[PDB]
């Protein structure tokens, strides 16, 4: 009567009686939830209309652009992105939303260039693909950033990297900031250089123009490819030379496809139009001698989630209030994990950070999910977990809604900044893959303490609903009145709704986004699968 | 399905089997088929119904044309004369008409062809692809956006078919069972052979053959100038 | 060519590399394109780029455009950066510019080309000049030419204790 | 009627078509 | 040396129906066989602890020396060091040295009622202070999981807490 | 027995026969010797009659490329008439 089970009965159990299964089912009749619903949704229904008006264009401007860019027998760049991917295959695109609202007068759509992960013959690659419809594919400060950042998502994952060059060079109106720093134009170079040295293969495909400092791009790539009619490289333009030496020359009799690949060299595939560009980059891709896998072992026995994550936004409160809802961070992990299992590492001990174990489609993952306000156990616990995970080599998944540490003299006494320290240290100098997703909010140290962008995951990306910023809207208004003694009574009011309508558009999803701040801004729903595409992403990593 | 069905006797003699190519000037006939009943009448039917499953790919044929004389309502009547071909030529050459469903199901099954265990998936889009047949000389091409729930959205001038895979199946002779629910109210089950040159549908309409278009033979061709 | 080679050659022996930049761009025209320079500018980037002996670059003169890329520019890694005060650094040279810009606008009137020219000099002057290199930590500070050795031995000592 | 294929398609194409098939046939006469 | 999902282990269980469960020389020695064993050939360890402690009747053979109690705990120390999973559940009791075979384990399970941790037992507490406490009130499952930290995994019964163990190697990312 | 277990050995054999490479080799020993395209003779060696060529229209007399012999990728490299700085 006692003790008459096996353990590994309890282990291969029905949903009901496993005993590492949450169990959060969705209060679909309480007022709250559908409220916390129709918001998602509204949310969710903005960031796909800005996709869409993105892919489709908006203004007429665009639309004379893109019929143009038609006219020169050109496919557009997510139609080079649909024909360059194997047919039916993943496509990771990473900042969408960049570049928007960020110059005023410009709509630089995706930032004037579309970076993501695809899969050409079975193989991840990093493709980036120069927008001539922008600008005609001037490169702007935040295309340089995004150009920066898929060099070293591609570098830090061992992904080959596809160049899809079709640019008019650096804008000449932003030069300083675009020609001169450490993270500028001459970057691209220093990374395309640096990956080659360490055996990632670099491939060019003129599909356009690339002037001055882009000439570069197709010269230092290990393979070029370059259209006949459209594809022109030269450092020095029609009208340098003309304006040096006196001389008129076209385009095409200047850099065009025949003079670099029949007598200069610098390209090495003579392409006639964009279909059969993409046909030879593909043939580049199949002749790297890469092999499929280090270990053949699938591991694919993997179940689906028990709860539907469409509900997932009935669980989320309104991050902008005057007090925040606190709700339990399990019934978003019950939602995104194989199973709906997830073993807990301390239970009973950090109470405000939820580390555990869980798999996203037969992959082992350390969860680390905020809960509350971050104290000293929690801080531990982290950093303890953490370094659990990192001894071993299990990717760390951080889920981020963090309104800062626990304030007070006894918090400081009790040495929480130390705490907050190592949790920092175990991050910062672990090898493992991290992904980081604001769920909620990020504010201040916090943030610090939970993977935020200066401490190198290999994704981040935000709910349509998170707040980024240096402090909460309503903690920074508190402070900033309370602080402010030159602040007349008369003006306490106006000042709070000044600064708390500052952070908030300072804080929103979109700013974040446009500023490459994150690597894109995901639906709830669709979580679970971007996460499953950036741990394959990770698969080829040393 | 040959032996002694329900009503008739069907009786299927061939010289060929899957895999094997018919070479021109050379023995044109393909098979003969024979089936057996009471009554003329009833033998005609058995003989539509055994045509109509008789699944040829690879070769083209005169399955439509067999169809169009068995339905002819002179041959139909009793014995007819000699001419009777080149007197009923309009009538017995007349197209076969392809319904869009016919197009979808034939871009679905191309698709899901392509597709091995890979997802579908674009952050915040629906995936973009295209096929093109060819029908009558007309390269046409239908646009199908397919979402991660296996629902496929195919656009033809002012319609649009919805089409959800719920299910596949490779069988053993190189072909794919699929079970479809198109539009939102229609769920069957039919099976589809894809090569490299047209896509066979075995749809309970019947069975059609949609012509992929055909690749150009100078397909980045440089020759060393124009 | 010879400064990728050179430069492939100190990276053999684990010998510092010193630049000293006073570069106006490559040499324009259909002729050199056709022999590859872009090519051989490539390769100098490459050169540069990946080698791992330390180095250090001055602007004595100007730096300009790629060639600026080409001569171990900020993007490029150096340990150490420096600027003479009389240097200048930009997308492209002043008088480049002012030329190159009127030339493109079309729009632009034959009456308003003199102010249009003086207006992208001056703004070229100021966004190039040392200060304004200095002051956004594009470069590790100014010093005098007379100072430069000093400096470049303080540098180097600084150097030994790498890896 | 442009850029109506996908490069996969040329790539697994009969040997009359695809692109990186060479074709020398014996000039046996 | 067990299978738990497939893997070996190194499995050592304090049997405390033997003096409680106190180390006798034999039992220093034979613990140390074992850790070695499992170092060597790279077995996760699984401390299943139920021991009063090192008897005091023979501590000159069990205290001090290179191969003695204290080796243990280098062992563990070392192992851990290496990657080798040292995991520990507390079935009983664990005091003086003993009670650093849950705290050096990468992670410790500790069940509730027999569970308990502290590096001074209540008769020394008692000696020292003149405090009376319960062993359940000292070094519990709820003070060792709840607020002290040293146990990650808190165990209703024996059945539970080899269920834990079982969880916790199966989440060794050990290919 | 095999440090990777993974066998790729779906190839195809070459399009053309290699019984007739001789046909394409001209006599060496002679006081004009002429020249041939060494391509009709990688027709014959290499896997489908595949063949990636690297900078078709720059060397023009060191054939590069691409191939597979059964499911093995190598790279050839052919002469093709007299070597020239372009080619080396
Ligand atoms: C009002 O909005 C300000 C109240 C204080 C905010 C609290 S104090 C504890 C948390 N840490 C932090 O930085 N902010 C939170
Ligand atoms: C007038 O200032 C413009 C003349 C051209 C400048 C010359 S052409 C050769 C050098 N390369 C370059 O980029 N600028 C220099």
């Amino acid at each position: 009567e006692v003790y008459l089970f096996h353990p590994a009965q309890y282990e291969s159990a029905p949903a009901t009686t496993r005993p590492n299964v949450l169990h959060y089912p969705a209060e679909s009749t309480n007022p709250e939830f559908k409220a916390n619903t129709e918001r998602m949704k509204a949310l969710t229904a903005e960031l796909r209309r800005r996709v869409q008006v993105i892919v489709d264009g908006d203004s007429e401007a665009d639309k004379r652009a893109r019929d143009r860019h038609i006219s020169r027998g050109k496919l557009l760049v997510h139609q080079r992105i649909e024909k360059l991917v194997d047919p039916m295959s993943p496509f990771l695109e990473l900042s969408q939303l960049a570049g928007g609202d960020l110059y005023p007068g410009e709509a630089c759509h995706r930032g004037g260039i579309l970076t993501g992960i695809g899969v050409v013959h079975g193989m991840r690659v990093m493709i980036v693909a120069n927008d001539a419809t922008v600008k005609g594919g001037t490169y702007y400060p935040i295309t340089v950033k995004k150009h920066l950042r898929a060099q070293r998502i591609a570098e830090e994952n061992r992904l080959p990297c596809i160049y899809l060059v079709d640019s008019g060079g650096a804008n000449l109106g932003m030069q300083g900031d675009v020609f001169p720093d450490e993270q500028h134009f001459g970057r691209i170079f220093f990374n395309q250089a640096n990956m080659s040295a360490k055996g990632i293969a670099q491939i060019a495909t003129v599909m356009g123009s690339c002037t001055a400092g882009g000439a570069y791009v197709p010269a230092m790539s290990d393979e070029s490819i370059i259209v006949k009619g459209n594809g022109t490289i030269f450092l020095g333009g029609p009208p340098l030379v003309f304006a040096a030496t006196g001389e008129e020359v076209t385009p095409e009799e200047l850099g065009g496809a025949d003079v670099h690949c029949r007598a200069s060299g610098v390209t090495d595939y003579f392409a006639t139009d964009d279909l059969h560009a993409l046909y030879l980059t593909r043939r580049i891709v199949a002749n790297l001698n890469r092999n499929d896998c280090e270990r053949p072992c699938r591991g694919r026995e993997f179940t689906p989630p028990l709860y539907d994550p469409s509900e997932i936004g009935g669980f989320i409160p309104d991050m902008g209030a005057d007090v925040v809802k606190g709700f339990d961070v399990r019934a978003v992990i019950a939602r995104l994990v194989d199973g709906s299992e997830f073993d807990e590492f301390k239970k009973l001990y950090g109470d405000t950070l939820v580390c555990g174990f869980a798999r996203f489609e037969g992959m082992l993952v350390g969860i680390v999910a905020n809960n509350g306000i971050l104290y000293s156990e929690s801080a531990l616990k982290g950093a303890h977990f953490v370094e659990l995970c990192s001894h071993r080599n299990i990717p760390l998944l951080f889920l981020q809604n963090i309104t800062g540490f626990m304030v007070g003299k006894t918090y400081e006494e009790g040495g929480i900044a130390k705490n907050g320290a190592k949790l920092v240290t175990a991050v910062s100098t672990t090898h493992v893959p991290k992904i980081t997703i604001i769920i909620g909010g990020s504010y201040g140290a916090g943030n610090y303490g939970m993977c935020g962008r200066a401490f190198g995951p290999r994704f981040l990306f935000m709910w349509p609903n998170a707040r980024i910023s240096v402090m909460g809207g309503n903690q920074a208004a508190t402070v900033l009145a309370l602080t402010n003694s030159k602040l007349r009574e008369n003006e306490v009011q106006d000042f709070k709704a000044k600064v708390r309508s500052k952070y908030e558009y300072e804080g929103s999803c979109y700013y974040s986004t446009a500023r490459l701040w994150d690597d894109g801004v995901i639906a709830p729903e669709d979580t679970r699968a971007v996460v499953v595409q950036a741990l394959l992403s990770t698969l080829s990593a040393p | 399905p040959q032996g002694n069905r329900g009503t008739v006797k069907v009786r299927l003699d061939t010289g060929f089997r899957a895999g094997d190519d018919v070479l021109v000037h050379y023995d044109p006939m393909i098979a003969k088929l024979v089936v057996w009943g009471d009554n003329r009448a009833t033998a005609l039917e058995g003989l539509r119904t055994a045509l109509a499953s008789y699944h040829i790919v690879g070769v083209e044929t005169n399955i439509d044309f067999l169809q169009c004389c068995l339905s002819n309502p002179g041959f139909v009547e009793g014995g007819v004369t000699t001419r009777f071909i080149e007197d009923n030529s309009v009538n017995l050459l007349q197209p076969r008409e392809i319904p869009n469903n016919v197009l979808a199901l034939a871009a679905v099954s191309y698709l899901c062809s392509q597709r091995g265990t890979s997802t579908l998936f674009w952050p915040n889009r629906q995936i973009s692809q295209g096929v093109c047949f060819t029908v009558g000389g007309n390269p046409v091409v239908v646009r199908v956006t397919v979402s991660t729930k296996m629902c496929f959205t195919c656009d033809f001038d002012s319609s649009s078919v919805t089409v959800y895979v719920e299910s596949t199946t490779n069988m053993p002779d190189s072909s794919t069972f699929i079970r479809v629910t198109v539009d939102g109210e229609t769920r069957f089950g039919f099976t589809s052979f894809v090569t490299d040159s047209e896509v066979a549908v075995a749809l309970p309409q019947g069975f059609y053959t949609l012509a992929l278009q055909p690749l150009a033979t100078d397909f980045g061709s440089t020759s060393a100038q124009a």
